[PDB]
């Protein structure tokens, strides 16, 4: 992540991120709604950061330092460039909505009143089709990636030294290779939980309650489709084991 | 320190997310209780042994039968949760959660955990349950279910008051080491 966004999302909540004199001007229901929107953007910033650790620290570090056989790095980090493009674009739209809502003279005081439309756009059309195709591929390659990782760590000395080196810093404590893969697979199922809680505090404007209800439906459609499109790939699987599923 | 993996399972609203949040922060949040839990790696020292215990939630995966099992690879200990204010969350333990965990995590210890124990003596909870001819889960009902499903043990806690929370994770670390 970049320092500017990290500082904007350093606080535990929206109520602690804005100035107390700005917080005091709002009703409790507005504060409850903004606290959950803040959590959605903060966890999205962290998810994009997880993808950057996978692409820049691990994937590119292995290509530049190690002599792994072709197709091994892609097997460890399936779809990471596509996932990074989807989420970095989504994060850009969330952060621009926050930035446009800032009061003049402030870099921290804002209220996002219109999130629903942004979520409908993200979870419909070509961007939603791409999310469905990419997670169906990623989640079907998840187990193979973990097994390839464990095999390489147990048998290759230079690979083990590389992993131990780049994961040593305390800031990487939660972000080993296997941890990043599961954080990405779990991201998509966090969206309905966050959207439902935002919706719970968005009844004041009927247009907004309706837009968030539509967005929640679209996210559930994405999850149902991804869940139906998953079949675990296994290295060395035989055709007979596949057609006898 | 040795690295172990913990995963918590249970129905939606069994309190699994809150339990992970309270343990990982060592506090019930005073200003904002998060909606979701990403992951966490706890430094735990139990009975003279140092462990890095990675914590994972299955919240949000309850309706997705092909996504959910991706949380299980290499799990060392399962916390199987139910809420004491929800006798229905306990009924789903033997014929939904238990067969799933035994299939994907063979030989992994399961600790059955009764969450929200503070609601056993909450009058609003007793009134609401009495309208459906129900009462909060009794301690013997929790122990009997744990005995029946082959659990390593039975424990209770309250994320709201923090009572019992540390003990659940210390015992989970001991189970993961066995
Ligand atoms: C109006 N609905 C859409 O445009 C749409 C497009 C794609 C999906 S998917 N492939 O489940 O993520 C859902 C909805
Ligand atoms: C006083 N308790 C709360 O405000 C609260 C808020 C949210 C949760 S959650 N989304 O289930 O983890 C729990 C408790
Ligand atoms: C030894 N005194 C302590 O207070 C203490 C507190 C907590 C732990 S644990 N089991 O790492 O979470 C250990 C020791
Ligand atoms: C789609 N499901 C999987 O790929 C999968 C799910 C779970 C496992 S486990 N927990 O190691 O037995 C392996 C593979």
């Amino acid at each position: 992540s970049m320092e500017m966004d990290e500082k904007d999302f350093a606080a535990d909540s929206w109520s602690l991120a804005v100035d107390s004199s700005f917080l005091q001007q709002h009703k409790k229901e507005v504060m409850k709604q903004q606290d959950v929107i803040y959590e959605l953007i903060q966890t999205e910033l962290h998810h994009v950061r997880t993808l950057k650790i996978m692409t820049r620290l691990f994937r590119t570090g292995m290509l530049e330092e190690l002599h792994l056989e072709p197709g091994v790095v892609q097997g460890l980090f399936p779809c990471v460039d596509e996932l990074s493009d989807i989420h970095t674009r989504f994060l850009s739209q969330l952060l621009e909505r926050r930035r446009q809502a800032l009061c003049p003279g402030s870099t921290r005081n804002f209220v996002i009143h219109r999130l629903g439309d942004l979520l409908i756009s993200q979870f419909s059309g070509p961007s939603a089709e791409q999310m469905c195709k990419t997670y169906s591929e990623f989640c079907s390659r998840h187990s193979k990636a973990l097994k390839l990782y464990k095999e390489l760590y147990a048998r290759d000395k230079r690979f083990q030294q590389f992993i131990r080196k780049v994961t040593r810093p305390a800031v990487l404590k939660r972000h080993g290779v296997q941890e990043c893969i599961l954080l990405v697979t779990q991201r998509i199922t966090k969206y309905p939980l966050l959207i439902s809680r935002i919706l719970q505090h968005s009844h004041g404007i009927e247009e907004e309650r309706q837009d968030l209800t539509t967005a929640l439906g679209l996210v559930k459609e994405l999850l149902s489709n991804v869940d139906e499109g998953i079949y675990q790939l296994e290295k060395g699987a035989r055709l007979q084991e596949i057609y006898n599923r | 320190a040795i690295r172990k993996k913990l995963v918590i399972v249970g129905d939606g609203a069994c309190g699994k997310t809150c339990l992970l949040i309270v343990f990982s922060k060592d506090q019930f949040p005073e200003v904002y209780v998060p909606t979701v839990f990403e992951n966490y790696v706890a430094d735990i020292e139990v009975d003279g042994k140092q462990v890095e215990l990675a914590l994972w939630d299955t919240a949000g995966q309850e309706d997705y039968d092909r996504l959910r099992p991706l949380s299980y690879p290499d799990t060392d200990v399962i916390l199987m949760c139910f809420s004491i204010d929800s006798p229905d969350s306990l009924e789903n333990i033997p014929e939904k959660w238990t067969p799933e965990v035994k299939h994907f995590c063979p030989n992994v210890p399961i600790i059955l955990v009764g969450n929200k124990k503070d609601l056993r003596n909450d009058e609003h909870t007793r009134r609401e349950l009495a309208k459906m001819k129900q009462e909060p889960v009794k301690p013997e009902e929790g122990r009997d279910m744990a005995n029946r499903i082959g659990a390593f043990g039975y424990m209770e806690c309250s994320a709201k008051t923090k009572d019992g929370v540390r003990e659940v994770f210390e015992m989970a670390t001991r189970a993961a080491l066995q």
